[PDB]
């Protein structure tokens, strides 16, 4: 039953096993039937927290690998190299299993008119492909840089169109898309753009803030401003 | 520090 | 090459990787030779965590199945697959401790004896928690047995200040209290190890001086919880 | 519950 997969995406959820709640939430996605506001949300942190895991072991790792190879054990180099390469590989098939439920199922069954649903799943195909991008080399880092890229832009132009500027999806959306610009490309110039204009078109519809927005907007726009603080 | 993304 | 099977543990460890961590040590106990103190804490810290997240995750969910039809045997089955995640990481550690760890302290490493005998009634303690009716009777009793055994070699051979004397006592009154449901029995042996260490504390270094009084810390407020 | 080594 999917109210049994969710529920039990809900347990895993509240006992810290994310495998657990990525496997249930990935089992409903498979249904072909949409996501409700929540069961997106269930996918959504799921999915953060197993890919967030690797993400994080690998900044320590990646961390420990420039110490090591200063100092010129040959055979540690290798080890902590090869311990790298273990997490890369688990990272990169996490953000598969992702992407391909977003291009096969998510965005592909969102209706015509369903845009705060296109831009969360769009956003979320750039943050996947942005992932991969932390990660990866050469020729392999270009193609996964320009489809993150592909992804957020179109996001990026649906929500403009069709959302408030304090929605925490065009805000969030704005974030993770400068973050890319920034961290990814390069560019301060255009993360800081794309930054300040999106946190000022939030300010000046502050009033327009609910209940069930202003915690989650908020945030964004503190963080926009921490980000933009720390670029500047 | 480092860049922020969605928490 | 056991070097650097430890310098994987503790790389795991720094990543935050646990099950990873548990998996190089235990490639390490299986070379058969005794383990270095180093190596005996990276084994004990790696496999304390793998099982830990299980224990805590338990505890989670058996609270929501007794706070909370069709949801409730969905939280059934997923206890009990917890469960039996929780036992397979249990039965490694208690084969390796079988298998490897007691078989290889000599005579006269009673430390280790005591450290690993101390160990085997934790993780079946641990079974004991998640075990109902003839199967928590089983490992009850091969909890008890361990700790036990560990007991009388600690109070032969080590001073009532030493830290695995005074940890082992610590879990095995929490064996009692918990598990069997003795809390007298539980209130006693703490008691015995805390009065029986308060004598030699000043003679302790500034080192021993913390390990042994963060023991006596926790002994002193478990007994305070009993009462 | 009681504690045990941490
Ligand atoms: O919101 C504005 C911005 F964009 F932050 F500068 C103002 F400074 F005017 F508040
Ligand atoms: O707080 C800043 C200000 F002052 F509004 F310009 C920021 F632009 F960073 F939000
Ligand atoms: O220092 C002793 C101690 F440790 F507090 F028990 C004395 F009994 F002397 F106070």
């Amino acid at each position: 039953d999917r109210e049994q997969l969710v529920q039990k995406a809900r347990l895993a959820e509240q006992a810290e096993r994310y495998d657990d709640m990525a496997a249930a939430m990935k089992n409903v996605t498979e249904l072909n039937e949409p996501l409700s506001n929540e069961e997106r949300n269930l996918l959504s942190v799921a999915y953060k927290n197993v890919v967030g895991a690797r993400r994080s072991s690998w900044r320590v790792i990646s961390s420990i690998e420039q110490k090591t190879s200063a100092d010129g054990n040959e055979k540690k180099i290798e080890m902590v190299r090869a311990y790298r390469e273990k997490i890369e590989k688990e990272l990169e098939a996490v953000c598969q299993d992702v992407l391909s439920l977003l291009d096969n199922y998510l965005i592909k069954n969102c209706s015509e008119t369903q845009y705060e649903s296109k831009v969360f799943y769009l956003k979320m195909k750039g943050d996947y492909y942005r992932y991969l991008a932390e990660v990866a080399t050469g020729e392999k880092r270009a193609t996964v840089v320009e489809s993150s890229e592909k992804a957020y832009s179109e996001a990026h132009e649906i929500s403009k169109e069709h959302m408030q500027p304090t929605h925490p999806i065009r805000l969030g959306l704005a974030l993770n898309y400068s973050v890319f610009y920034y961290e990814i490309q390069n560019a301060p110039e255009q993360a800081c753009h794309l930054a300040k204009t999106a946190f000022d078109d939030a300010i000046a519809e502050l009033d327009t803030l609910n209940e069930d927005s202003y915690k989650d907007s908020t945030l964004i726009m503190q963080l926009l401003r921490d980000n933009l603080t720390l670029w500047t | 520090l480092r860049s922020c993304s969605v928490t």
